[PDB]
RNA sequence: CCUGCGGCACGCGCGCUACACUGACGGAGCCAGCGAGUCUAACCUUGGCCGAGAGGUCUUGGUAAUCUUGUGAAACUCCGUCGUGCUGGGGAUAGAGCAUUGUAAUUAUUGCUCUUCAACGAGGAAUUCCUAGUAAGCGC
């Protein structure tokens, strides 16, 4: 599971 | 053109003050024979780390620098390379065998390299702590090396650490003492002959850090 | 009578009790010179109160000191305390005023545990 | 008995032959391999007489001697 | 009824301790001290070494704690404990005999340091009934009805034997297991001071040198 | 313009004025002094046999100088350094008491002390002349 | 081998970042415009400078 | 103060006549604050405002030139002396004691000042030099030279 | 020069000093053979490889002889 | 080696020692804090004298901020000797003598003096204590 901030930025 | 009349009566003490001691008045000398005037730092991104502009007889500022995160800093280099020195259960809580160690040992630098001693440590420190190190990943079990840079701090940290270690450890088993072996590391260090201890140990962790990046 | 000032000094467990009278020049510790201290490196921590302000100003007056307490180095911090503290209430009571700001203005900016006891006491976190 | 200097009468000749060569220290002249039939340290000694052109350096005592 | 000095604080604010070791304390007791640490909750550990009682109580009272904690010690067996409530509150001086340190047994893994229920046993003298009130207050009020571990302070033979708990309840009966020491333990004296002050009045102390002492219990 | 011996450094006074009674030749140097170890812990006897005995009356003797009467127990307390007992922690012990009460009574004869009143041993008005002469000489060791 | 210089300008929060190493936006000092998120290993603060062995990589997470 | 007697003629006479005077009122009731300059005297003596009377203390000229000009700092600390030799000797106002000798002029200094801050000193001579000091430092500023 | 030597029966080794050559003998102290140097005039600091053999026998007079040269008779073995 | 726990030749826990030159040895420099101390008796003990020392002895001060005691403690400091050799590092094992406490010292009470001069060249897998006058060194 990608924390977020990091899964904003590569969708 | 110009002049200031300051003094006025020629200064003679009942108490006799000696000839060496008088004459220091004028500049603060490092151990009464090291100025700390045109001493400069020849490696930007590291003056605010030495710290050799306020100037010191000798190295032993009882001051606390424990406190803060980077208090630390502030620490007259000259001393926070003896505060190194006193890092074995041999050897802790003894202050002036340490300065003892290092008056004698900033002679020896005079006398083979005539520049400077403080000159020479201060060209040590900017050597030696390294540019980019390398760290320990996670990755699930699997541990590959992670190469990231180090802050300008710690690039201080370690170099008086590997210089003091440098120097206690090939003073092991020898007729050399701390003070000369100490003296043949910061001259080194000064060239990066690749001959002292730090300069070989650096030149790892930046070949290390330049394989997986 | 005679004027004098009478300062203390403190280190770890040492006292300094400085008497400063008005004099010729002479400065004792113990009834015995101040360039016969016996730590013989930090003998430069006790000249700090001599040569900061400049030893002109130990012309006229006598400081005799007297320790007891603390051990080789904590008294070096007590008389280099109570010389600090002996020369600036001098100057304060019997000399002008306007060189006692000179003096703690100069001792402040080398050295500030001349003057005030860094009293190390505990911290609990 | 025999002469009480050789060996060393030798160790002479190439002392003073090679001295002038590098120089250094004590421990540097611990080299040519230093033994009996004369002393260690003595050599900088009687070393000190003439000269050389190079350096040197003390123990428990603290010299760059130029020998 | 709560004691006289646990009075004003009783229920309302939670007490905050301090475990601290004798004097340059072996490796085996400075674990204990954790253990100790770990018993209570809101204890923390300051490792003792050139402080005085006097600037160590009094550095305390100032920075304001409920109490503290000392240890003492044999060759590595941690032998004697004193708890001393500070606001000028009594002390009670406690030798314990029987340890089971945590760190010789298992890496079984860690505490549960969540606010525990107690147990009381066979306390029925006055005295009995200062020891009740001395220690309860060593623990943060008002603990959950279904919080997890439990403390017994078990009073059988006048040695106080304290031991740590969790349980679960099955479907039919509860079902537990032990974590943390064992201690037996006895207090010997209790002065009304704190343990600092070592002329104050003494509420009890243990008489040996009497023609009924093995006789009574609590005395 | 005037000297005291407190005018001298400790060590350089008691260096010359213990060459100055060995030039001097007349102390009277005990039977034995090549084999006492001097002290209460010592190991060794004094690696100079030579000078010691003449080293420690001349210390001895800035000793009594600066104070109004000191005896025999105490020079031994002053002399005894700390005894290495081996496998057991170290203590402090007193010196030989012959030693220094054989410095005492020879100091005696060439004046440098006398009985005090109210016990011990006290400077002699002529030893307090000559301690003092040569704490002269040695001020001026300047050229 | 040229080394650039940079500035630290603002260290970075709550980032999940590997314990040790923290994360911080430099400013190159030779030029004021350009930005690059490198990662430190040291103890660092705002308004000191920092060495770079090379410019053009931009770190990401350690995990 | 200092025990001997002091030297004047038993028949006194009035001071002679006063060509410069210098007031700060900053420190007035503590020590003196008038520092007057009489004509044709080497020295140039202090007055006490609040006790009306003559200060205890005379400041003297140290290069044997008669004093055209005097100046005191606002703080009330500091007494300048301006020599008719070039020499700015500036007198303490609590003891009179000496401290510092400026030698920049070589004909008559006549006037003095020091500013507000207590930092720049200024002095004009008859040479035509207007030398700028700091006073912090010792060092001399600048130097400016008019005409007449 | 001569090298390993034989003195009471002992190997005394050449290339060292005579005040610690001395001492590989059974059972005589380190200050014992300190004093005999000094008594038999010979100079401390000497190798076991010089001292000719007209000091050495004066040496090994004192030393199996010590009561006939003001030898205290504490400082025996 | 000391000690505790097991076991009954050994397993385990707390510990002390040193492996040396940031040392040892010899002089010399000389600085703590908490403390205790004698009555119907023999306490803390200066000083003198005798003994290499350990100790002996004639005296003294103190029921004590008063006398011991400035407890002149030790690491530490300086000058010197040793020179990398299980060396002068280390002091186990042991021989012989002299003292002390004690009715009593053999299975050594302890101390002193000379000789004997071992393992140990930084310690596997394990694992303890610790954040500032603290850790560690060091003596009382």
């Amino acid at each position: 599971s990608l924390k977020a901030g990091e899964r904003l930025m590569e969708a | 053109d110009f002049e200031v009349v300051e003094e006025f009566t020629p200064v003679v003490l009942a108490t006799p003050i000696p000839e060496e001691v008088q004459q220091a008045q004028t500049e603060i000398k490092l151990f009464n024979k090291w100025s700390f005037e045109e001493v400069e730092v020849k490696d930007a991104s590291l003056v605010d780390y030495v710290q050799v502009r306020q100037p010191i007889f000798v190295a032993h500022t009882a001051g606390r620098y424990a406190n803060k995160r980077f208090r630390k800093a502030q620490c007259p280099i000259i001393e926070r390379l003896t505060n190194s020195l006193m890092m074995n259960g041999r050897n802790n809580g003894k202050k002036l065998k340490a300065v003892r160690i290092i008056k004698h040992t900033l002679d020896i630098i005079n006398v083979l390299t005539d520049q400077n001693p403080i000159q020479v440590v201060v060209d040590a420190i900017t050597n030696t702590g390294p540019r980019e190190d390398t760290t320990r990943v996670g990755g699930g079990g699997a541990a590959r090396r992670q190469a990231v840079d180090v802050s300008p701090l710690r690039r201080v940290n370690q170099a008086i650490a590997l210089l003091t270690i440098g120097a206690r450890e090939a003073a092991f088993r020898n007729i050399k003492t701390i003070a000369e072996t100490l003296a043949e590391e910061l001259i080194n260090a000064a060239k990066g002959s690749s001959t002292s201890y730090a300069i070989k140990k650096k030149d790892e962790l930046e070949r290390v850090a330049k394989s997986n990046r | 009578a005679v004027p004098s000032v009478q300062t203390f000094g403190k280190k770890k467990s040492a006292t300094a009790v400085a008497h400063v009278k008005a004099g010729k020049g002479l400065i004792k510790v113990n009834g015995s010179p101040i360039t016969l201290v016996e730590p013989e490196i930090l003998r430069f921590k006790v000249y700090e109160p001599l040569l900061l302000v400049g030893l002109d100003k130990f012309s006229n007056i006598d400081i005799r000191v007297r320790v007891t307490g603390g051990g080789h180095v904590s008294q070096v911090y007590a008389i280099r305390q109570a010389i600090a503290k002996g020369l600036v209430a001098y100057h304060q009571k019997y000399v002008d005023e306007q060189s006692k700001n000179e003096l703690k203005k100069a001792f402040t900016s080398y050295d500030r545990t001349l003057l005030i006891a860094d009293s190390r006491r505990p911290e609990p976190k | 008995a025999q002469h009480a200097v050789i060996l060393d009468q030798e160790k002479y000749d190439r002392i003073l032959k090679e001295v002038p060569t590098y120089r250094y220290v004590s421990v540097s002249v611990l080299v040519d391999r230093l033994k009996i039939g004369g002393s260690l340290a003595r050599i900088a000694l009687r070393h000190l007489e003439k000269e050389g052109i190079i350096k040197p350096i003390s123990k428990h005592s603290k010299q760059a001697i130029y020998t | 009824q709560v004691d006289d000095e646990y009075a004003a604080t009783s229920g309302i604010m939670d007490p905050r301790i301090i475990v601290t070791t004798s004097r340059d304390p072996s490796t085996r007791l400075s674990q204990f001290a954790k253990e100790i640490k770990l018993l209570f909750p809101n204890a923390v550990r300051l490792n003792r070494g050139n402080y005085v009682m006097p600037n160590l109580v009094d550095a305390c009272k100032k920075s304001g704690t409920t109490d503290l904690v000392v240890l003492h010690e044999h060759r590595g067996v941690p032998t004697s404990l004193t708890i001393s409530h500070f606001p000028h509150g009594p002390t009670a001086q406690f030798s314990l005999h029987n340890v089971v340190m945590r760190h010789d047994i298992i890496n079984a893994g860690n505490q549960s340091e969540v606010n525990p229920h107690l147990i009381f046993d066979n306390f029925t003298t006055a005295l009995g009934k200062r020891v009740v009130c001395i220690l309860k207050h060593l623990f943060n009020a008002g603990p959950k009805k279904d919080s997890e571990r439990v403390i017994t302070f078990a009073n059988r033979g006048d040695f106080i034997s304290v031991r740590q708990h969790v349980y679960v309840r099955t479907r039919e009966g509860v079902e537990i297991a032990e974590v943390g020491p064992r201690f037996e333990m006895r207090l010997f004296e209790l002065r009304l001071g704190t343990l600092e002050n070592k002329d104050a009045d003494v509420e009890w102390q243990l008489r040996r040198f009497i023609r009924t002492a093995n006789k009574k219990d609590y005395l | 313009p005037g000297v005291s011996v407190r005018d001298v450094a400790a060590q350089d006074f008691i260096n010359a004025y213990a060459s100055f009674l060995q030039r001097q030749g007349k102390l009277e140097v005990p039977g034995y002094v090549d084999i006492v170890k001097t002290s209460s812990g010592n190991e060794m006897p004094p690696q100079d046999a030579e000078g010691w005995f003449y080293k420690r009356a001349a210390s001895v003797a800035r000793h009594i100088y600066m104070r109004k009467q000191v005896g025999v127990g105490k020079l031994n307390k002053l002399y005894g350094g700390a005894k290495s007992r081996g496998v057991r922690p170290y203590k402090h012990i007193d010196a030989s008491g012959s030693i220094n009460r054989k410095v005492l009574q020879a100091l005696e004869k060439i004046g440098i002390v006398e009985i005090s009143p109210k016990g011990g041993r006290r400077i002699s008005e002529n030893g307090q002349r000559d301690l003092d002469r040569i704490a002269a000489q040695t001020l001026e060791e300047d050229e | 081998t040229p080394v650039t210089l940079a500035k630290v300008i603002k260290v970075l929060g709550r980032t999940g970042s590997r314990g040790g190493v923290t994360q911080v936006r430099v400013e190159f000092l030779e030029d004021t415009s350009r930005t690059i998120v490198r990662n430190v290993k040291g103890p660092v603060r705002e308004n000191d400078i920092l060495v770079l062995m090379e410019s053009e990589r931009e770190a990401r997470r350690l995990r | 103060q200092d025990g001997g007697r002091v030297g004047g003629s038993t028949i006194k006479s009035k001071f002679p006549e006063i060509v410069a005077l210098a007031i700060e009122n900053a420190r007035i009731g503590e020590w003196e604050n008038i520092i007057t300059a009489h004509k044709d005297e080497k020295f140039a003596r202090t007055w006490d405002m609040r006790n009306k009377r003559v200060g205890r203390w005379t400041f003297d000229t140290t290069d044997d030139g008669f004093v055209k000009s005097v100046a005191m700092s606002q703080c009330g600390n500091f007494g300048f002396i301006g020599s008719s030799n070039g020499s700015i000797t500036i007198y303490n106002m609590q003891s009179g004691i000496l401290r510092k000798k400026y030698k920049l002029h070589k004909r008559a200094v006549t006037g003095i000042s020091l500013d507000g801050m207590n930092r720049k000193m200024v002095s004009c001579g008859l040479d035509g030099i207007v030398g700028f000091y700091d006073f912090n430092k010792s060092t001399l500023l600048g130097k400016l030279k008019l005409d007449a | 020069f001569q090298h390993i030597l034989r003195l009471l029966n002992t190997n005394v080794d050449g290339n060292i000093k005579i005040v610690y050559a001395l001492t590989t003998i059974k059972g005589v102290g380190r200050r014992y053979s300190n004093l005999v140097c000094k008594k038999a005039d010979v100079d401390l600091h000497k190798r076991a490889g010089e001292l000719t053999q007209e000091e050495l026998e004066r040496i090994v007079q004192i030393m199996q002889n010590p009561t006939h040269y003001k030898i205290p008779a504490w400082f025996l073995n």
